[PDB]
């Protein structure tokens, strides 16, 4: 079986390249971050603009929701992360500690911690309540492209332009594993699978790979798209058919069958690199965002 | 405008 995603809405608003889009865990909203220093909230089902959240001094590279859909955390070129209360729009805390651009961020499952990756080549773990840095991990030898907590939050996976994917013990900060294949291209994105058994990793050699974390080996590879310059997000679509979703440097959204690795659909419409995609938690809905020459977000819907 | 929207060598 194959999906039939069709364009339903195009969201205009950001004045510069959009950097990331994420659906709230409760499925009510879509948050977007942009090089325009802003975060915008949109209705997940109707694509209707809700509000703008401002505060950062420079462009934003990533934004993420807390487990209860009440908070957001953003990573910016101003070298800070900001925790926001979505309902009030207030900046609850500004996390200062990184010495260079903050590139990626995420809350842990209980949302009491935030993990961040920066151009300073480190990974930091922060306490949400106090906004204080708990640990600084000398994780890589190049910018950290992504950071993500596993299902129970005991592990953190990080990726970097240095070509490595490393898994860290949240409590001790010890490097528990370094994953790399036969080549050393920059690793542009990583994240644990929904069940926490795998790690989906993107490398700047036009490849996505599904790794078995425990065994430390590559199980599947997804190819066919273009990705050699930007850190494009990738997702696990689990509402209908089990797919792998990702933007591409040819302005398209690619969708692969996770098990067979075959391309099942390509979404056309954006006018620039699709830097970020996200899959709704309960409906077969995909949100995609593009760079500078496009500046829009698109919502696609499928029956399966 | 932001690191992610730029190319890194």
């Amino acid at each position: 079986v194959k999906p039939n995603y069709a364009l339903k809405f195009t969201l205009a608003g950001h004045t510069k390249a959009v950097s990331s889009v994420k659906f709230s865990p409760n499925g009510e909203w879509l948050a977007s971050s942009s090089a325009d220093k802003l975060i915008k909230i949109w209705g997940a089902y109707d694509g209707k603009f809700e509000k703008t959240i401002s505060g950062h001094k420079l462009g934003i590279s990533d934004v993420a929701w807390s487990s209860d859909s009440n908070l957001l955390v953003s990573a910016s070129d101003d070298k800070t992360l900001k925790i926001w209360d979505v309902s009030s729009g207030k900046c609850l805390k500004t996390l200062k500690g990184h010495s260079n651009y903050v590139f990626c961020c995420n809350f842990n499952p209980q949302s009491n911690l935030i993990v961040s990756g920066s151009f300073d080549e480190s990974v930091r773990i922060w306490d949400v309540k106090t906004g204080k840095c708990l640990k600084t991990l000398p994780a890589h030898s190049d910018p950290v492209s992504a950071v993500h907590f596993n299902r129970d939050g005991s592990l953190i996976v990080s990726s970097s332009y240095d070509g490595l994917c490393r898994i860290w013990d949240t409590a001790s900060g010890q490097c528990l594993k370094t994953l790399i294949d036969d080549d050393n291209p920059p690793v542009s994105f990583v994240k644990f699978s929904p069940n926490g058994k795998y790690i989906l990793a993107a490398t700047l050699d036009n490849t996505l790979k599904l790794w078995d974390y425990s065994k430390g080996k590559c199980l599947k590879t997804y190819t066919g798209h273009k990705n050699e310059k930007y850190c494009i997000f990738a997702n696990f679509s689990v509402t209908g058919g089990k797919w792998i979703v990702s933007g591409s440097e040819d302005n398209l959204v690619y969708i692969w069958n996770l098990q067979t690795k075959e391309i099942v659909q390509k979404l056309q419409g954006h006018t620039d690199v699709v830097i970020s995609t996200a899959c709704h938690p309960t409906e077969n809905i995909i949100a995609s965002a593009a760079l500078e020459n496009d500046k829009t977000i698109k919502l696609w819907k499928s029956d399966c | 405008g932001s690191a992610r929207a730029e190319v890194h060598l």
